[PDB]
């Protein structure tokens, strides 16, 4: 049809998505959604609305996320990454099932990747490997692993999410995590054997 | 291992009883005010759009009443009680609705069965119908079966009310496409000249598009002044942008053109002595020999058919039953001509052996031809629907023949054997007595030229010519033809280039078979050489190979490999 | 094997009648022969001697 009804349609869509991620899809209604996007992709505009889709979770990341991550850098910081992906999952779970059907006709004709493989790469971008968050994300998990080693007992749960959730966020298999969880480890871990070993030649025997 | 049938069925049958009999019905469908009580199991077993209703944690998943729109009560309750006993009931007119149901409520298993039946639908009235729908809903393989279907059945009716009706991107990727089949270049300029005419100034700005995939031959000539009585007034960014815009897009012929009148030859000899048999093709003008698709799983006693609108098809014949094996089946298929394979098509109700093929009213008409009953009606005369894809019996022919052939002349159905002719008549259903023949002749063939038939040899064959015309009802000696004496030449008779030629292969005595073709000359009664097929080009094929009249694309067909 | 051209091709063909005497002449049968003969006379008549296949006989024998 005109302009002004599919604008109309992505412009409430867009209003009801915002709201669904703000922690309020209870009094939200899920039939006229799928509807409003039956008649969207049904007249040929799905570039429209995938591009729509990108620009509207890249802004709602960078504003509620990126903002929250840095004030809380410091204040159970790896607690708050963690409900944030938590909620950033739960959220998209409802979205990716009403762009999953934009998806089946998207995907097979454009060959790109679907939605909830583009929301796993913003937030990727966006928040894990951000120029602040990635080093102060990579300080705070070795410090904390080197204070385990120490002999004192810390949080082994909230690690194991942690790895967990970059597992999840490599989308392919191990390429993204590996690299950016090891490769700082492996350092650590070397010099620390290292200087470990060093000192355990000097102070004790073969026995 | 497999899961066991017998526990299977009997909670299958549970399934059924549960839902036809309501008792553990949680969740019922309200749409337009009917109540569809089901199970929250069964409808996303099937559907992937119900376990995002129910499993996505929304106020329907709790709800008890769901208010499902937009969707048809029909249409739901054969997907529902599809989802519950297994059974797809698929008529001729649901199947649009039960598709948009389908693909609304995201079924993979019915979208497959709905879609492999629009495949097997397809046809000249429902094309255009078909690649709308099969735009509107992203279905490429039957949007791309439907293209190649609907690109040659356009260009022939280019008539149909829905054409009107089609959105520009569609109409781009038709128009600029190199599979029409076109015998000129014109008749597609008119059809998008009526296309832009058919609305108001919307078709405008697509008028810039259309022209940019049409050759530029017709966008300097007329058809241009026209568009300026149709332009809208004190437009002055159409006329003079379109006075300097045809510079580019490099002319180029199409495809549609090359369609050069060929004889068609079926079960050659094969060159290669791994296979039996083998289909070749002579050019009268090329002069060269082109290979063509093997038969449908090699379909060796088959019969051809070429319609008005040049349309080749393959009716019965036997395949080899998995040393002497050989089964008759009742299969059909349907020449591409372009593609270079042989689509299947509805089968027959009986198995035929050598059929006589004769197209007459758009009917497909199969006379005889070894069926397997052999009762009274030993004979099983029976045309075939191209409209609605079926078979219908026709009146049985009042004698029993074997070794016949048959033609077609004023409308009417002209079958011939040994001595006797029966002419039916395709309006009343009926068959009357014809003129009878002095000679005792058989295994021979007719074509039809004009209002006359030409029974040509007859029994090896012979050079005997009795020439039958309808007008007159009367069979007449014309010539022989001159052959070499002490052979066996093999006689065609075929129909080419408005006249009545002949394909006579001859062997001599201890010498290999040697191809020529002779023009009869209607008025002075003498087969005139037309042209001598050299052996360089042409080898051997055999001696049950048959011959038809048709045209075929040079360019999708392949010349074939082989030392003179 | 220095051969020829298509002359080797067609006259095999050709002379039929020729390696169909030589053939029973491989069987060393002059009975046989002689009945061969007499069953193709008329196809050796084009030749414009018959005394060969009389010589032929006699070198059989």
């Amino acid at each position: 049809m005109d302009e002004k009804y599919v604008n109309s349609i992505w412009d409430l869509l867009k209003n009801a998505i915002q709201e669904i991620q703000r922690k309020n899809n209870s009094g939200l209604s899920f039939e006229e959604l799928y509807r409003n996007a039956y008649t969207m992709v049904l007249h040929k505009h799905g570039e429209k609305l995938y591009t729509g889709l990108r620009e509207v979770v890249t802004e709602h990341l960078i504003n509620k996320v990126r903002e929250d991550v840095l004030n809380s850098l410091n204040n159970n910081f790896l607690q708050t990454l963690n409900q944030a992906w938590n909620d950033h999952q739960t959220a998209m779970v409802m979205i990716r099932d009403i762009l999953m059907y934009m998806d089946r006709v998207y995907v097979q004709q454009n060959n790109v990747e679907n939605v909830y493989n583009l929301g796993l790469i913003i937030f990727r971008d966006q928040v894990v490997r951000y120029g602040c968050i990635r080093d102060h994300l990579r300080q705070t998990l070795l410090d904390m692993i080197a204070r385990e080693r120490k002999g004192e007992v810390v949080d082994r749960g909230a690690i194991r999410n942690a790895c967990q959730m970059l597992m999840i966020l490599g989308l392919e298999g191990r390429s993204v995590y590996e690299e950016d969880f090891e490769a700082p480890f492996l350092e650590m871990s070397a010099e620390f054997f290292q200087m470990e070993s060093q000192k355990f030649l000097a102070e004790n025997s073969a026995s | 291992r497999q899961i066991n049938t017998e526990y299977a069925v009997s909670l299958l049958e549970q399934l059924k009883l549960f839902y036809e009999q309501q008792l553990f019905t949680d969740i019922v469908l309200i749409v337009e005010g009917t109540e569809f009580p089901c199970h929250k199991m069964v409808l996303a077993t099937c559907s992937s759009y119900f376990r995002a209703m129910f499993m996505s944690g929304l106020s329907e998943s709790k709800q008890t009443h769901v208010h499902l729109r937009n969707v048809d009560a029909a249409t739901l309750q054969i997907i529902i009680t599809y989802a519950y006993t297994g059974n797809l009931a698929m008529n001729d007119s649901t199947v649009e609705q039960l598709y948009e149901t389908a693909c609304f409520l995201q079924v993979e298993d019915v979208l497959q069965r709905c879609r492999e039946y629009l495949i097997k639908k397809i046809n000249a009235e429902n094309c255009v119908r078909l690649l709308s729908f099969a735009d509107l809903f992203s279905c490429e393989e039957l949007k791309q079966s439907a293209k190649r279907m609907v690109e040659h059945k356009f260009t022939a009716v280019y008539h149909q009310d829905a054409f009107m009706q089609l959105s520009h991107d569609l109409l781009i990727d038709i128009l600029s496409s190199d599979n029409l089949n076109v015998e000129k270049e014109e008749t597609v300029r008119e059809a998008a000249m009526l296309w832009l005419e058919y609305n108001t100034e919307s078709r405008s700005q697509y008028l810039s598009s259309v022209l940019s995939q049409i050759r530029i031959d017709a966008l300097s000539e007329v058809t241009q002044r026209a568009w300026f009585q149709g332009l809208p007034p004190n437009d002055k960014s159409v006329v003079v942008q379109g006075l300097y815009k045809s510079m580019p897009k490099f002319f180029k012929p199409r495809l549609g053109m090359t369609k050069e009148e060929m004889m068609i030859f079926i079960e050659a000899s094969s060159e290669n002595p791994c296979s039996l048999y083998s289909s070749v093709c002579y050019s009268p003008q090329a002069e060269k020999v082109y290979k063509l698709c093997s038969p449908p799983a090699d379909l060796h006693k088959v019969g051809t058919v070429v319609t008005p609108d040049n349309d080749i098809y393959i009716a019965g014949g036997q395949v080899p039953l998995k040393q002497t094996a050989f089964r008759t089946v009742n299969c059909f298929y349907w020449f591409d001509a372009q593609q270079n394979t042989w689509f299947p098509k509805t089968p027959m109700l009986f198995v035929r052996i050598k059929p006589s093929l004769v197209c007459c009213e758009g009917y497909i008409y199969a006379i005889g031809g070894d069926s397997v009953g052999g009762e009274l009606n030993r004979r099983t005369v029976e045309r075939y629907d191209t409209e609605k894809d079926e078979w219908t019996m026709v009146s049985p022919l009042p004698c029993a023949w074997q070794w016949s052939a048959a033609v077609v002349v004023h409308d009417c159905i002209y079958v011939m054997t040994l001595n006797l002719m029966y002419c039916y008549f395709p309006r009343s259903d009926s068959w009357v007595e014809m003129a009878m023949r002095q000679t005792s002749r058989s295994f021979a063939s007719a074509a039809a030229f004009g209002d006359k038939i030409f029974y040509i040899g007859g029994l090896g064959s012979s050079v005997t010519v009795e020439i039958y015309d309808v007008n007159k009802n009367e069979w007449k000696m014309a010539a022989n033809i001159p052959a070499k004496r002490y052979s066996d030449p093999c006689v065609r008779a075929v129909v080419i280039s408005n006249s009545l030629c002949v394909f006579m292969r001859e062997t001599h005595l201890n010498e290999r078979a040697k191809y020529v073709t002779y023009q009869y000359d209607l008025e002075l009664d003498r087969w005139s050489l037309r042209q001598h097929i050299s052996e360089r080009v042409l080898w051997d094929l055999g001696r049950d190979f048959r011959c038809t009249v048709g045209k075929l694309y040079p360019s999708c067909l392949e010349e074939s490999p082989w030392k003179p | 094997k220095y051969t020829s051209q298509i002359v080797g091709r067609f006259i095999k063909p050709l002379s039929n009648a020729y390696h169909e005497l030589a053939q029973v002449y491989s069987t060393n049968n002059p009975s046989e022969l002689r009945n061969l003969v007499n069953k193709h006379s008329e196809t050796f008549t084009r030749d414009n001697n018959m005394g060969l296949v009389k010589q032929c006989l006699s070198s059989l024998y």
